[PDB]
């Protein structure tokens, strides 16, 4: 029309159209399930490669060994948010000497995301991050969007074909919370496999897991221990 | 500092200069197989003496400056201009961590006037003159340099004058030295004169 | 022509000599001190004088040679690497810096060997030493000095100089480090133990 | 307004023939589209109430924060688009945070409302940044004025209110507040009543469920600003559902 | 340097102020009036060294000057007292005299605060600080009885100021008085030569 | 100071607008030829339009960045590109040239200076509020082993070593023709290197042997800028030799 | 050594001796200042993660700052590289802080013990006056010579023509650690109270207190 | 008008979309990673062999154990690689290990997109890069090859080709290369594809070869070795 | 022993850890040099929602801490479902401030005791005017560390019985002895008892000041 010609120009929709374009970038991006227990927070992500003669690479990017992110959208844009996040963890360690409170940590990102949305025609960052963090309050799995608004979710799944993954989170909504850490990663791969059709099913190559928590640093398993978790199928009947 | 010698006596167009070979750091002469008389251009010489280490530092700073001005002119340097600019640059650099506290000697061939020799102190005071001396040696040399020409030099008397001074510098003043470079520069080619 | 860093070039090849010992007086804490730094074969450096100042300028130089080499692809000038480092050293004073390093590396005219100070000296000589103990070293080396010395005379000349040095000014200990740059690519000869050198001379 | 093809509604350093920027007005529609925030001034404190829409059944309270605690005695309840609400929250927090720390007393609201509205308005003036399409309230308990509630519109106009509602049914909510006396009533009773207005606004044939966030700054908490205690919160919602029917 | 005492009353407040500022030996200033204002209801007195104190007063006065306009009603006393303190913790090597903050706030109308050279802000029934007041520093606390009345307090602030002047060589002898109320600040200058000064040792 | 909105932006055309305008602006220009000798490395430009009422001083396309490095710029276009634009690329390289010269103890590596040149014209393309220059430059100098080089950049910063390269009048047209001209027996003495530069320039010059401006540079001695009267004498010798060939 | 100053130690001499698969790290327990012990537990060893533990001695504000630089950089190295951080790198982060101070050196003395990416365990000592080396034995502190001379004899066997106390093992190495912290307390009274034994292997670090002299 | 900084009605950024197509005008990068080294082949992109191959650079050493071959918009690439050299070396300098191919790749990917004519200054971008890089080197774990593109995606590669036809360069790879194969075949497998992706001939002055191998730094191929490999098609 | 700053001090810090509570005794007066200008003093603050701090020694570091705590509490309030702040997070942040406070001439001393119990960790942290912080069980710095600390460590030492009541009686005895031994001390004091749920205590308390050297 002429109300998305910049992001300064307001829409008579109540939300600028340009904010909503940014939401499609994240949907077009990788299926990701993010769930938490009451000790650990787990990020299950789906890898993708840009060639046939290439071995798929993590869509879990490290913020640090205590707060970590999973990308849904552009890899570059996720990394751009990441660098700021990495700095905060580097300062948290100086000032507090604890893992930075996750809710605090998400609001500072939100402040940054807020800024191009204010500027003339400039791009809101078209990544959604599922942020897994462990602080003194407990584990937190947050949903961050292309707006400045963050949701604190029990379990949320964002990206492509994520509704089938989302009905799984609903079914075992109470279960994640009580469970042991190995099981928390197991429901995530079961949920993540639900996005894919009955035909297409998760294998060790395309599975990336980010586990953070009370007892341990952020570790990425790309074929490190993906396998025992991968075990048992349960897909959505399409 | 408070080591290292220079003397220059300007002639009819010639200028004869000598300085000792010897760069001593600590207690011993670190380099001696290099000379520290620099060609900043092929018409201009700076011979720096004081701190053995400090000479290269000053030379390089001038080397970029002298060329930037050359650009500006887009024709060869002017002697008047070289004394004042090098003086300003060096008094400001003395305070700087990249210091200067050298008694330098400008030899240039001037596009109009002719031969020019430019005096510089450690304190760094610019003067064109035709009877001047440098380094720790400047206190020692300058009255003598006042006396022996009438206006400017004559090379034969100068030669005798120079050999006589070079025994004195080793004798009274203390350098590590065992060779000296003696040079006359006519303004377009470097000539080697003999060591005593 | 001073301390435990010395390098002189000869007609067979080149010798590099260093100690690995630290602690004037009873005080000591470093026994495998790497005064001749060389993580790569392309450039070599030496320390001298003050412990902190050598190490600091040379780790900055460490980064600096690697960067030149990367940018040209082939290895650059020994002079350019060393001189970029010299501009930093003069400016570096005001930290109680008093760096006295000898820069060695391969230049296009041939081997280049240049003398570095914290007050910005740069002169090319056949022989350089940084510090205060090679003031002692110049008497036995100079007396016998030829620049066409045998590879074998030079190894024996270095070995003996540390042993005699230990006797004369104490400070050597643990290991004697010997390095030879032969052609234009360097090799570390041997990290020969102190106790052996004492007997030989 | 106008829908000129160069400027006026496409810029906001440009005034219309009458003197108005169309860009702030388009933003003013945005508060109307989502759920209400009610906030009434007492004289022992202020009671705020924002209904947070349960969009997803896999959310927990603290998600899509419409209720911020500005300081330890200042609240902010917003209505409209949550991204512009966040910015407004950040500025408010820093402005309140410097005043308690430095001065050592509670902030008189009327100045604060004027400053924040100055911030909103300064951005409207500019064409390089946008008008804020949120309407928000600030509420505080003070020892210089007692309770104060001010409501600042997406235009940067500040007025004080005995009792406000900004949201998708202002007319129905304001009127219910008018009927009741809550203007100088005790904070405890008010908690129940603010929730009950939220119940009228909400529809079970336009919404599924909401999660009540109320905020205290009043006599229970002894003037400390905390988001509603779980027991109290529930009690107030319980009353809201029961009393309609 | 000066002689300052300010006493808190259960009524409201009373001030007492110098007549001379003295340097090293010579008297710099021969007629003294101190009312640096941060607000029109709250005032401060610059006690001890004039300079050290005045610069603290002045930075504090600029923030409070801003503040009174801003709020719409004038500031509270406690706001001014935190600001006087805020400067003084930093510049404690460059100021170490005494700041005497006294007046009316809006939260009670009855506050006297002392920000000291070693820092602390506390409320006390009487305080004396400056040159000659230090002599009588323990004493000004001693002379009253807690929670005294407005009339009795007025005679005591006059009488203790005379006794401090007698005691140090930083004061003169003229008692400049200031009675602070809801009203405003009203100041009276009670002469000296005629009334009796406290006894002097043989 | 710089423009808040960018002059250069990625838009759909394959490159960028300002690169695209910039390739046009050295294409439509006049000939600037540089031949690499074994004595002196010599650069020359087709046009200055000299007519004896004016004298060249800094007016030259050929400007020496360094004691052994020089570059000749062809900003030059349909209606003439800008000496104003060239001078910025010149100022920034010259300071850098002298700093490297200080650092290396033998004549400055051309390589550094050309790589540098390429980045200077590119950094403006990424910088806010800026755009790249519409010049093509013949970066010439001698290495630290004394190896003569003739390098070229285009407007956006891309660099190659070349034996001989010619730019402007269609860059591709003239440079393929300079290969034909070029001999290795015609660079063996100082006058023969200079004769190869001039033959490419004569092709379509208006009032030749006056407009033709070429400067010589020595091993570490400064640039010697030749006046067009002195250049004219060589131009006559070749212009007759050339006639003889057809 | 240490005395009252304005920031000063109170126990801790950091020792590490490497075998070639283990490094046994010993540090004294106590929080000290003045000329008295504030509290018995808790040493000036602080672990960056658990792979590597650095012990800094003297002015304790400085000790709190050292650990944070070395651990922050481990985390940057992990994110990008996708491998563990080596000793040599954590040690460098620590250098830049150490080199800073030289007109009057830093009043902290660091010894970082870990394994670097060579597959074997390494002990690096940087000095607060700054110079650094890899060693097979090391005593670190400003009473550095006292654990150091035992480690030089026992693992390295310098000058010995028939003495190596017992065969080189992890347990042997541990026996020697406990005995030295006790022994020093008689001659030098600046180290006392309890012994912290940390064992560094491929398992990582486990810490253990033992009461003593 | 509106920006290139705005979203399209597709819900994707306009400027990033344009950048990939821009790559296709220029040079190729073929990197084949074998367990005996990582090889990089790139075209000099000549107009004549009378263009000296003395110091045409397009495969440049980032570190002395990591090399990089560039593809796409050649001009934009020259500044990206120069920059890449200092950052890798700051990392080499601090850690004092041999850099991993994956660490260099991640680091350069955030610089790709910082674009915008607001929230950027002269040292920051106002356009996205359209340079796709192939970083090839040997680390402690062993030989790895990483592909970087303008969208910041980093991926592990055993054979990756991007070029004048990115699509074209890749389709040939499947056909020639096979997972476990010798170094000597790996170099050859690049010369057969190299032609396919170029529209230009096989000349020794038109290809450039570099190998980074265990125990062995980045090596630049000379005219004789450039010919050995041309022989191998 | 190590002297506090010789201007305005609040003095005396006991701190010992008991079974889920810590007990602390603090002078409640304000000596300016040694003269007890203001004999009632506020030095006990609520650091965070369930954490508390009380400090002894130089006042300028306490006055810094007022500003610092206000911001720390305010930011935590914003989430409004807290985090349950542990002691450590604040203490290190307080550390940075105390570092600055040392730098003033004749260096300022502070010893602070933080107590919280959050997560399932009991953290008791001590802050020095040096900027030194650590988890501990008994602490003293400055002059306390030479002389009252001794009375505490030894009473604890026979039979280790760490109770709030035992510390309470010890504190009453302690006040007559501190007034006697220390010259910046008085007998008007505040007793602070800290917990994992907030700060519990009154302000002013008074008990015996008896001289034991004139009877004997």
């Amino acid at each position: 029309n002429q109300y998305d010609n910049d992001v300064t120009v307001w829409s008579p929709q109540g939300r600028i159209h340009q904010i909503e374009y940014a939401m499609e970038a994240v949907k077009q991006g990788s299926a990701t399930v993010g769930l938490k227990s009451k000790t650990h927070a787990v990020l299950v992500a789906l890898k993708r490669a840009q060639s046939e003669l290439a071995a798929h690479q993590k869509k879990i990017l490290h913020v640090d060994n205590h707060i970590g992110i999973s990308i849904a959208g552009l890899t570059a844009d996720a990394r751009l948010l990441c660098n700021f996040m990495r700095q905060e963890c580097l300062d948290s360690r100086f000032v507090f000497d604890r893992p930075l409170p996750v809710s605090r940590l998400v609001s500072l990102i939100g402040s940054k995301t807020q800024i191009p949305t204010q500027r003339y025609g400039r791009r809101p960052y078209g990544v959604g991050l599922l942020i897994a963090g462990y602080d003194d309050m407990g584990p937190h799995v947050f949903q961050t969007c292309p707006s400045a608004n963050y949701f604190d979710c029990r379990a949320m799944s964002i990206g492509a074909r994520s509704q089938s993954a989302r009905t799984y989170l609903e079914r075992h909504m109470s279960e994640f919370m009580q469970c042991n850490l190995d099981e928390l990663v197991k429901h995530g791969l079961r949920a993540l496999r639900e996005t894919l059709p009955a035909e297409q099913d998760l294998t060790t190559k395309n599975v990336s897991i980010g586990i953070v928590g009370k007892d341990l640093e952020f570790t990425i398993y790309d074929d490190d221990d993906v396998s025992p978790f991968l075990d048992g199928l349960e897909e959505r009947p399409q | 500092m408070e080591y290292l010698i220079g003397i220059q006596g300007p002639d009819y167009v010639l200028v004869a200069s000598d300085r000792v070979a010897a760069s001593n750091i600590v207690q011993m002469k670190d380099d001696h197989d290099k000379m520290f008389k620099m060609s900043e251009k092929i018409l201009l010489l700076c011979v720096g003496e004081a701190g053995d280490t400090v000479q290269f530092a000053e030379y390089i700073q001038k080397n970029v400056q002298l060329y930037k001005m050359r650009n500006g002119y887009e024709l060869s340097p002017t002697a008047a201009a070289n004394f004042t600019r090098r003086n300003l640059a060096d008094c400001l650099r003395s305070r700087t961590p990249y210091h200067v506290n050298l008694l330098l000697a400008g030899y240039d061939e001037h596009e109009g006037p002719a031969l020019y020799y430019m005096d510089y102190l450690a304190a760094l005071a610019k003067a064109p003159f035709a009877a001047h001396g440098y380094g720790a040696f400047l206190t020692l040399s300058i009255l003598d340099r006042y006396y022996t020409p009438t206006i400017s030099r004559e090379r034969a008397v100068e030669l005798l004058r120079k050999c006589l001074e070079e025994l004195q510098k080793r004798f009274i003043l203390n350098l590590p030295t065992f060779s000296v470079r003696v040079i006359d520069k006519d303004g377009i080619h470097n000539l080697e004169n003999i060591t005593f | 022509t001073t301390t435990l860093a010395f390098k002189f070039q000869h007609g067979v090849i080149v010798a590099a000599d260093s100690r690995a010992t630290a602690g004037p007086y009873i005080a000591s804490q470093t026994v495998k001190k790497v005064i001749e730094i060389n993580p790569y074969l392309l450039g070599t450096m030496a320390g001298g004088a003050a412990d902190c100042s050598f190490w600091e300028r040379l780790l900055a130089r460490q980064c600096r040679i690697y960067e030149l080499r990367n940018k040209e692809r082939i290895s650059v000038a020994a002079a350019s690497k060393l001189l970029a480092n010299m501009v930093y050293q003069y400016k570096g004073m005001g930290l109680s810096m008093g760096t006295m390093i000898c820069g060695w590396d391969k230049r296009g005219p041939g081997l280049y060997y240049v003398d570095s100070e914290g007050n910005r000296i740069s002169g090319t000589a056949f022989s350089v030493g940084s510090g205060s103990v090679y003031a002692f070293g110049v008497m036995d080396r100079g007396y016998s000095y030829d620049l066409q010395v045998e590879e074998a005379y030079d190894l024996a000349r270095r070995a003996i100089y540390q042993a005699t040095y230990r006797d004369a000014y104490s400070g050597g200990a643990v290991n004697l480090y010997h390095v030879r740059e032969d052609g234009w690519i360097r090799v570390s000869s041997d990290n020969v133990a102190d106790l052996h050198d004492k007997y030989t001379s | 307004m106008s829908s000129i093809g160069t400027g006026y509604d496409l810029s906001a350093s440009t005034f219309s023939p009458d003197g108005r920027v169309f860009q702030v007005e388009y933003a003013m529609k945005a508060v109307e589209n989502s759920s209400t925030a009610i906030g009434i001034r007492c004289k022992d404190g202020v009671v705020f109430g924002v209904e947070k829409l349960v969009l997803s059944k896999l959310y927990e309270e603290g998600s899509n924060k419409r209720l911020f605690n500005v300081d330890r005695h200042v609240g902010m309840a917003v209505a409209g688009l949550l991204a512009d609400a966040r910015s407004l929250a950040d500025i408010a927090r820093e402005e309140a945070s410097n005043f308690r720390s430095n001065f050592g007393y509670n902030i008189p609201l009327k100045h604060l409302a004027d400053r924040v509205a100055m911030y909103v308005h300064a951005y409207t003036l500019y064409s390089a940044v946008r008008p804020f399409g949120c309407s928000f309230m600030l509420g505080s308990y003070s020892v210089n004025d007692g309770a104060q509630l001010y409501m600042i519109d997406p235009s940067g106009v500040s007025y004080g209110y005995w009792g406000c509602a900004i949201g998708k049914a202002r007319q129905a909510a304001k009127t219910e507040i008018e009927k009741l006396q809550m203007k100088e009533m005790t904070c405890r009773d008010v908690v129940k009543e603010v929730a009950k207005i939220i119940y009228i606004v909400h529809d079970e044939v336009k919404d599924k469920a909401f999660e009540l966030e109320l905020s205290w700054v009043g006599e229970l908490t002894k003037g400390r600003h905390e988001i509603v205690p779980k027991d109290v919160r529930e009690e107030a919602e319980k009353y809201a559902k029961e009393s309609l029917k | 340097t000066t002689i300052m005492a300010v006493q808190f009353d259960g009524g409201v407040v009373l001030g007492a102020d110098s007549r001379t500022t003295t340097g090293s030996y010579i008297a710099n200033r021969v007629t003294d009036k101190l009312t640096p204002i941060h607000d029109h209801i709250f005032c401060c007195r610059s006690g001890s060294a004039a300079d050290t104190q005045a610069v603290a007063d002045a930075v504090t006065y600029q923030l409070g000057f801003h503040s009174i306009e801003l709020n719409e009603p004038p500031l509270v006393h406690t706001a001014a007292s935190l600001f006087k303190e805020m400067c003084y913790r930093y510049r404690e090597d460059l100021m170490a005299g005494i700041i005497i903050a006294g007046w009316d706030p809006q939260e009670g109308g009855q506050v006297y605060s002392v920000p000291m050279g070693g820092m602390m802000v506390r409320q006390s029934f009487a305080i004396g600080g400056s040159g000659s007041s230090y002599i009588y520093g323990y004493v000004d606390a001693t002379y009253r009885e807690g929670m005294t009345k407005d009339e009795c307090l007025q005679f005591t602030a006059n009488a203790l100021a005379l006794a401090m002047e007698r005691d140090g060589s930083s004061g003169g002898v003229i008692r400049l008085a200031a009675i602070q109320q809801s009203g405003v600040e009203r100041q009276v200058l009670l002469g000296d030569q005629i009334p009796k000064v406290t006894i002097s040792t043989l | 100071m710089s423009y808040d909105r960018a002059i250069t932006v990625f838009s759909p055309d394959g490159h960028l607008f300002q690169v695209e305008y910039a390739q046009e602006a050295v294409k439509k220009g006049s000939t600037a030829v540089g031949v690499r000798g074994r004595d002196i490395v010599v650069l020359g430009v087709e046009k200055k339009s000299v007519a004896k009422l004016q004298d060249e001083r800094t007016v030259r396309k050929i400007c020496a960045l360094d004691d052994n490095v020089c570059m000749a710029f062809a900003v030059v276009a349909s209606v003439s590109g800008l000496t104003a634009d060239a001078r910025i690329v010149i100022n920034r390289a010259r300071v850098e040239c002298q700093s490297h010269r200080l650092t290396v103890g033998d004549p400055v590596t051309v390589e550094y200076i050309t790589r540098y040149i390429a980045s200077l014209k590119q950094r403006y393309t990424q910088s806010n509020g800026r755009r790249p220059f519409g010049i093509s430059a013949l970066i010439v100098g001698f290495d630290f082993d004394g190896t003569p080089r003739l390098y070229q950049t285009d407007p956006s910063g891309t660099y190659h070593a070349w034996k001989a390269n010619a730019i402007g009048r269609g860059a591709k047209s003239v440079r393929e023709f300079l290969e034909k001209n070029y001999t290795d027996d015609a660079i063996e003495t100082d006058d023969l290197t200079i004769k190869l530069v001039i033959k490419a320039l004569l092709e379509v010059v208006q009032s030749g042997g006056k407009n033709i401006e070429l400067a010589v540079m020595r091993r570490d001695q400064p640039l010697k800028i030749l006046s067009p009267e002195e250049i004219e004498k060589y131009v006559a010798e070749i212009e007759k030799e050339k006639e003889e060939n057809e | 050594r240490f005395s009252p100053y304005a920031f000063n130690g109170g126990t801790v001499l950091a020792i590490a001796g490497e075998d070639f698969s283990i490094v046994a790290s010993d540090t004294r327990l106590s929080e000290g200042f003045s000329i008295h012990t504030r509290d018995s537990p808790k040493c000036y060893k602080l672990t960056d993660k658990t792979v590597i533990g650095c012990s800094g001695f003297h002015g304790d504000c400085l000790t709190l700052t050292k650990i944070i630089e070395a651990r922050l950089k481990m985390y940057k190295h992990s994110n990008n590289k996708a491998m563990t951080t080596g000793a040599i790198a954590a040690m460098l982060s620590t250098i830049l802080y150490s080199r800073r101070f030289f007109p009057y050196y830093v009043y902290n003395i660091i010894e970082g013990l870990d394994e670097e990416g060579k597959g074997a365990v390494y002990s690096f000592d940087p000095v607060g006056s700054y110079q650094r080396d890899s060693f097979k034995a090391g005593g670190s502190a400003s009473a550095m010579l006292q654990p150091l001379l035992d480690n030089q004899v026992g693992f390295k066997n310098m000058q010995n023509v028939e003495h190596v106390p017992l065969t080189l093992d992890r347990a042997m190495r541990l026996v020697k650690d406990v005995f030295i912290s006790a022994a020093e307390r008689d001659v030098y009274t600046g180290d006392a109270l309890r012994i912290c034994i940390v064992t560094k292997e491929g398992i990582r670090e486990e810490t253990v207190p033992l009461r003593k002299d | 008008d509106r920006g290139v900084n705005t979203f399209s009605p597709e819900g994707r950024l306009f400027q990033v979309e344009y950048a990939i197509e821009g790559h296709k005008l220029g040079s190729t990068a073929i990197g084949i990673q074998t367990s005996e080294g990582v090889c990089l082949a790139v075209e000099k992109r000549i107009t004549s062999p009378l263009m000296e191959p003395s110091s045409i650079e397009k495969i440049v050493e980032i570190d002395a154990h990591i090399g990089c071959a560039m593809s796409g918009l050649i001009a934009d690439a020259k500044t990206l690689i120069d920059k890449a050299r200092v950052e890798t070396q700051n990392h080499w300098f601090t850690y004092n290990e041999t850099m991993t191919v994956e660490s260099v790749t991640q680091a350069v990917s955030n610089l790709a997109l910082q674009f915008g004519e607001e929230d950027a200054d002269p040292g920051a971008m106002s356009r996205p890069f359209g340079v796709a890089l192939l970083f090839g080197g040997v680390d402690e774990k062993g030989p790895q090859l990483f592909h970087m593109d303008p969208s910041g995606t980093f991926v592990q590669c055993d054979a990756r080709a991007i070029g004048s036809a990115s699509e074209g360069a890749q389709s040939s790879l499947q056909e020639v290369y096979h997972k476990s194969t010798t170094l000597k075949e790996a170099i050859k497998s690049s010369l057969i594809i190299l032609k396919q992706v170029m529209e230009e001939k096989l000349n020794a002055t038109n290809i450039e070869l570099a190998t980074v191998q265990p125990g062995q730094n980045f090596h630049m191929f000379t005219k004789e070795e450039l010919e050995e490999v041309i022989k191998d098609i | 022993t190590q002297n506090p700053m010789v201007t305005g001090t609040s003095v005396l810090g006991v701190k010992f850890d008991c079974g889920v509570v810590i007990a602390a005794d603090m002078l409640g007066s304000y000596g300016s040099l040694a003269r007890f200008r203001n004999i009632s003093r506020i030095m006990r603050v609520n650091d965070s929602t369930m954490l508390g701090a009380s400090g002894d020694y130089a006042d300028f570091q306490y006055l810094k801490q007022v500003l610092g705590q206000m911001v720390i509490d305010e930011e935590l309030f914003g989430d409004g479902h807290s985090y349950s702040p542990r002691a450590i997070h604040s203490w290190l942040t307080r550390a940075m401030y105390s570092r600055r406070s040392k730098m003033n001439p004749l260096w300022n001393t502070k010893v602070i005791g933080g107590y919280a119990g959050g997560e399932s960790f009991l953290g008791y942290v001590d802050m020095l005017g040096v900027a030194y912080e650590a988890p501990s069980l008994a602490t003293g710095y400055g002059a306390y560390l030479a002389q009252p600390l001794l009375r505490e460590v030894l009473e604890k030492q026979p039979v280790l019985s760490q109770t709030e009541a035992r510390e309470l009686v010890e504190r009453c005895m302690r006040v007559l002895y501190y007034r006697d031994a220390r010259s910046y001390n008085r007998f008007q004091v505040a007793t602070v008892t800290e917990k994992g749920v907030e700060i519990e205590g009154p302000l002013s308390a008074q008990t015996n000041w008896d001289i034991a050297h004139m009877i004997s």
